[PDB]
RNA sequence: ACCGAUAGUGAACCAGUACCGUGAGGGAAAGGUGAAAAGCACCCCGGAAGGGGAGUGAAAUAGAACCUGAAACCGUGUGCUUACAAGUAGUCAGAGCCCGUUAAUGGGUGAUGGCGUGCCUUUUGUAGAAUGAACCGGCGAGUUACGAUUUGAUGCAAGGUUAAGCAGUAAAUGUGGAGCCGUAGCGAAAGCGAGUCUGAAUAGGGCGUUUAGUAUUUGGUCGUAGACCCGAAACCAGGUGAU
RNA sequence: GAGGGUAGCGGAGAAAUUCCAAUCGAACCUGGAGAUAGCUGGUUCUCUCCGAAAUAGCUUUAGGGCUAGCCUCAAGUGAUGA
RNA sequence: UAACUUGGGAGUCAGAACAUGGGUGAUAAGGUCCGUGUUCGAAAGGGAAACAGCCCAGACCACCAGCUAAGGUCCCAAAAU
RNA sequence: GACAAUGGUAGGAGAGCGUUCUAAGGGCGUUGAAGCAUGAUCGUAAGGACAUGUGGAGCGCUUAGAAGUGAGAAUGCCGGUG
């Protein structure tokens, strides 16, 4: 029995071009053009999603030192202190205190100074 | 996911002013960029502008050190074919006080859109008087 | 294939000097009404087993058959005349689904000019029977006559 | 029933086709290599070799000859023997019907491997040293 | 358990026709209204083609360039956004504005920040300024026959098994025991035989004493046939040409 | 100018490898024929486990083969491996 | 925690840089030929501005969680003016 | 439950998706099949459903069998359009 094609190479292609909607000219209607663009995109959300914990990381830290240099004294001397007495609170929620409730975070800082 | 982000309905911008006598060019540029670009403040955003607006006071009679006072050129070009300028330090200094402090604190800056636009809110007079008075500028003690 | 299409003898163009692919003939493959390469070709399918494979074969669909209780045992069929309709009846007295096979000790003229118009009826001889259809029906009506010929024929 | 058919556990494989995408494992190259006279269309080297150095079978000489007239026997040992019941006679007409000499050749020899432990006659073409006194142990005679 | 208009004969249509060549010779593209022509009487714009009504018809965006009607590509209107900005055009984070779903921790757009030099082939090594593709659609490459070996399944078992032919529906089943494999090896051979050859001498040594195979079939590989597909410069034979 | 002759293993050449239907170190058409190509190019669906080599010998051999080394699957022996 | 034997199927025979012992060259070459290791080949991630072979380290998938290696803590740019 | 493993070119092994036809069984359809367009849906992947528009007559589901069975590249062939 002869095996012609049809409905299956268009319903395929399709998918492609769909999954491209939004696309700058002609990436968002040739095949061959948006294919090769949504292989870029799903190695860049790879990619992307293991950066995204990093850029995080950095921004909390950012902030927490900005709010302790207005107590004399430095990020890498509060977080040593802090360790002293077993705070063991991440920089997510220092940063979230340090910005609500700017006088709980000056109990937070006398602690890690009465521990030296 | 419960970050704080700021934007635009509840940034609160203020006017600071530093004086720059005896003090070496690059140190006091140091701490001043890092006010511009609003890393002293604790809602410190990285895509939104949260800095304060800057007065320099006193742009002549900054100190250097060494022989920078004839070492230190500054190079430029015209874009023409052998068309290269050059200046002192020393000569720039007393020509145009205000251009020399501009230079080294707008080189510490991010050059992209954002960056180009904190580098505005630099002013600097070689006197020691500012017309700036309808705002409420305070005195700025270095750290 | 490529040497049945008619013509296609000569060279399209030469080997090189204008900027084209090159083709030797206007039948290959490639091509728009050229020869097909590894198509269907004329052969057989059937092949062969053991004779004593065959018999176990047999033996086996019978045996299916006669657990499920649908293998019934008759008299001979008299029949006078081909008529379908008596034939209809003595199949709904005998209380038959719509598929049956029936067999005879040799080949009934009567019996299987009637009853080769009923949807889902069909007649086997007792030494001609298949594995197919066994396997097919539903129920099995036979002759005292022809269970003896079976059972003694085949093994 | 011809709608539930299920063939023997183990007893069939699907085919391997080559050349339908890299994610099968012969996509490209369809198992062949790169760039070689074994990864043309049409084959590589003979069975034996091709080229090259020169072939064992040329380097070694060769031996004997064949006989026109040889003659080949059907061997029948005395273990073998142990189906006829004792005190019987026994005839190449007699073990080719009993299922033990297939294809009678030239004749019919009889070797002594075994133990006959009966009583019975068996005639053929030739016989062994061996075969002799074992029929003849417990009674018995062989005619030629 | 053959094709269904790029398929099947080159030719489903008045095809060896158009057309190309002095000649021998080469060689296409083109199927479909509706059940029934009932193929739009009549009115309006023109010089006409065409269009808007009315009417026939279940349907006229079924109106003869007529069944459905994808993509490339070309035009009209709208919600969000853009004229200080250095871009493999995306991804992650993200205010503002406009909507409301297969009702789910929803959809459209995008001021700004971070990261980021297409795909395939061939190469020690390619963003490469090494090759290939203008774009979209269709077609386009490990197959079959006969033998060998190996693995799995199944029937019988010191036995296993048919070939041609005859009967039977071109039918899967009976008959057909010529034939083939195995049950015993060694030696160039005569020949001997669980033992044979070499050898003066089982003295030693080599190969045997496993002494369970055989018929069919799924899968892997090989051989003979073009043997995964496309591509020569050339050779031979028979003819056509001194417009 | 008109009517004619010489045909490809051949013709014609005041001789240049010049011409024989815009092509000639051997014309054009059809067949052997799907010639041969150790050479370039191409070879179409998706997941899971394991995972190299660019070395030695020989070669009318050097960008090609064969045997050995290294990889994978199944069945076996059982401390023989570092 | 692997080695050995018998069977089915392969690919490979153009290698490169770095450290070390040599030949050759000129105690030249990103030169060429050998011995001994690592990496690339067939390896993404971090550092060296960018930079296959150098340093650290081997990605089953998801999280806006913690401690470390190589290299670093004045601003660009996270951490000691 | 407890532990251990899961980067990969050439290449070896295994389990699967989808298309066309056939046998048997069982279904849908002018109160609307295939095909075509849209949608914010489902599974670990190839992929599978449902609703709405057009469409006007055929088509799925289960177990088996067979193969002209899957397209982005060959200065590929044919048609259309920049």
């Amino acid at each position: 029995p002869r095996v012609k094609g049809g409905t299956v190479t268009r319903a395929r292609r399709k998918k492609t071009i769909k999954l491209a909607k939004g696309y700058f000219g002609s990436k968002h209607t040739l095949y061959k053009v948006a294919k090769q663009q949504v292989m870029k995109s799903g190695q860049y959300a790879f990619r992307d999603r293991r950066q995204r914990k990093r850029d995080f990381r950095k921004l909390w830290i950012t902030r927490i030192n900005a709010a302790a240099r207005q107590h004399e004294m430095s990020y890498s001397r509060l977080m040593n202190g802090l360790k002293k007495a077993g705070i063991d609170i991440n920089r997510k929620m220092l940063s979230e205190i340090a910005i609500s409730d700017e006088k709980a975070f000056a109990q937070l800082v006398t602690k890690a100074k009465d521990a030296l | 996911r419960q970050t704080f982000m700021a934007n635009e309905s509840n940034i609160e911008r203020k006017w600071y002013v530093i004086d720059a006598e005896g003090q070496t060019l690059g140190r006091l540029s140091s701490e001043v960029a890092s006010i511009l670009r609003g890393k002293n403040k604790v809602t410190y955003t990285p895509h939104v502008d949260t800095g304060d607006y800057v007065i320099v006071i006193n742009a002549s009679k900054i100190e250097f050190t060494g022989n920078k006072e004839t070492d230190k050129v500054y190079y430029r070009h015209s874009n023409h074919p052998g068309g290269i300028k050059s200046i002192t330090a020393g000569e720039l200094r007393r020509t145009n006080p205000e251009r020399l402090i501009e230079n080294s604190i707008k080189g510490m800056l991010p050059s992209t859109r954002l960056g180009e636009k904190q580098g505005k809110k630099l002013f600097v007079y070689g006197g020691a008087e500012h017309p700036h008075a309808a705002q409420q500028p305070e005195n700025y003690e270095l750290r | 294939n490529r040497s049945a299409v008619s013509g296609g003898g000569r060279k399209p163009w030469k080997q090189k000097g204008t900027g084209r692919a090159r083709q030797g003939t206007i039948r290959a493959p490639q091509w728009r009404g050229g020869g097909i390469v590894f198509g269907p070709t004329p052969r057989s399918y059937a092949y062969k087993m053991p004779k004593k494979m065959r018999r176990l074969a047999l033996r086996s669909a019978l045996s299916f058959k006669v657990q499920e209780n649908g293998l019934t045992v008759v008299d001979a069929f008299n029949f006078e005349a081909p008529k379908t309709k008596e034939f209809k009846n003595v199949l709904s007295t005998l209380e038959q689904p719509k598929k049956v096979l029936v067999v005879t000790e040799n080949e009934d003229v009567n019996v299987e000019l009637s009853a080769r118009n009923i949807p889902g009826v069909q007649v086997t001889t007792a030494q001609g029977l298949n594995v197919l259809d066994i396997t097919n029906a539903d129920s099995l009506v036979i002759t005292e006559a022809a269970a003896k010929k079976v059972e003694e024929v085949l093994g | 029933k011809l709608h539930e058919l299920k063939p023997a556990e183990g007893s069939r494989k699907e085919r391997n086709r080559v050349g339908r995408g890299v994610a099968t494992g012969n996509g490209k190259t369809s198992g062949r290599g790169h760039k070689g006279q074994k990864a043309r269309s049409g084959g590589g080297v003979r069975p034996g070799f091709e080229g090259g150095q020169l072939p064992l079978f040329r380097r070694l000489p060769k031996r004997g000859f064949t006989n026109i007239n040889r003659k080949e026997y059907a061997i029948v040992n005395l273990d073998q023997l142990n189906k006829f019941e004792d005190g019987t006679e026994v005839t190449p007409a007699l073990l080719v019907e009993s299922g033990v000499v297939k294809n009678e050749k030239s004749g019919i020899k009889i070797l002594g491997n075994g133990s006959l432990d009966k009583k019975l006659t068996v005639k053929a073409h030739k016989f062994s040293a061996s075969a002799a006194e074992a029929i003849d142990a417990k009674g018995g005679a062989h005619e030629v």
